[PDB]
């Protein structure tokens, strides 16, 4: 049994690591995009009006 | 029962979080399409 | 943001007011604000 | 003891197997991949060496017209001489619309005798495929070990059915997964946006 808790907390925690891992990983790259396509669309309107 | 307690609350705590994050990604994917 | 429309517009309007030989279309003078509002009203 | 089952439930909770999966359950909606895996007799190596050729090579097996493009997802090492290359092909249409060729009518093409022979000359020992109506085809009949009543409900719950189908998502690394794709995805968006941007600059210039 107390082999036991040595492992389970270990597999659980191993998992929290991945949770951290995702947490480390987070977006600005994404936020960037809408701004750009919103911007490119506008230049296209230029060229078109030109 | 010191320990088991620790398990659940950690569990629900992270779960409540994981939930919110998945959602993030959903909303990000969201924005992608 | 990166826009290029009103830079076209201004462009146009810039390109508008200067000349040329075109038998008719001579450049126009630009008003603005006080005289223009009234001009709009007329 | 009541005590042991709670332990079990908790252990159950934190797991990829899916017995009330740690209440990790979340479904993400994936729009509706064309992936074919190839085994080369070659070192991982013979592959990253000449990666250009190697898809060209693949390109011309396909016929080598422009409306056709070969893409490489990962290359992994299996043994001392040995490699797995996963690829998908996108096909362009008369109006300039792109999509990936489906895995099966790609696999059908490669299983050909000539093409197989040609692929073999390339070093390919083996190949495998992962997989209108076809949506209907996969979305029902359930997936990965996902419960049939939940899977149903993601189908009703689906906010945006053509752009999307329910795709099973599996705890944290899966979200990791999704993110990796998102990034994958991000770069290509950025780029295509650049291509539009370049063409617009050329027109304006």
């Amino acid at each position: 049994i107390c082999q036991d808790v040595e492992n389970l907390q270990k597999f659980v925690k191993e998992q929290k690591q991945v949770q951290e891992e995702i947490s480390r990983m987070s977006s600005k790259a994404m936020l960037k995009v809408q701004e750009d396509i919103k911007a490119l669309k506008q230049l296209l309107s230029l060229a078109a009006n030109g | 029962e010191s320990l088991i307690n620790k398990w659940s609350l950690e569990l629900e705590d992270q779960e409540r979080h994981f939930l919110q994050q998945a959602t993030q990604v959903n909303a990000w994917d969201r924005t992608l399409i | 943001m990166d826009t290029e429309g009103f830079g076209e517009l201004l462009q146009q309007a810039e390109q508008l007011a200067a000349e040329t030989e075109g038998i008719s279309e001579l450049p126009h003078v630009e008003r603005n604000l006080q005289e223009i509002q009234q001009a709009g009203e007329r | 003891t009541l005590l042991g089952d709670e332990r079990d439930a908790i252990l159950a909770k934190w797991n990829q197997l899916q017995a009330f999966w740690g209440t990790g359950k979340g479904y993400f909606n994936n729009n509706i991949d064309g992936l074919v895996v190839l085994v080369f007799n070659k070192k991982e190596t013979e592959i990253r060496s000449q990666q250009q050729q190697l898809v060209e090579s693949l390109h011309k097996v396909l016929g080598g017209n422009q409306t056709l493009t070969v893409n490489v997802e990962g290359t992994k090492t299996l043994p001392d001489d040995q490699t797995e290359v996963v690829i998908y092909v996108v096909e362009r249409s008369p109006n300039g619309t792109s999509r990936r060729v489906p895995a099966t009518t790609l696999y059908a093409h490669f299983e050909q005798a000539n093409i197989k022979t040609q692929l073999q000359q390339l070093g390919v020992t083996l190949s495998m495929t992962r997989t209108p109506a076809q949506i209907k085809q996969l979305l029902q009949n359930p997936p990965a070990g996902v419960d049939p009543i939940i899977w149903e409900q993601a189908k009703v719950d689906n906010p945006d059915s053509e752009k999307l189908i329910p795709v099973p998502m599996v705890g944290f690394k899966e979200l990791l997964r999704r993110l990796k794709v998102q990034d994958q995805m991000t770069k290509q968006h950025q780029t295509r946006l650049d291509i539009i941007s370049e063409d617009i600059s050329e027109l304006q210039k």
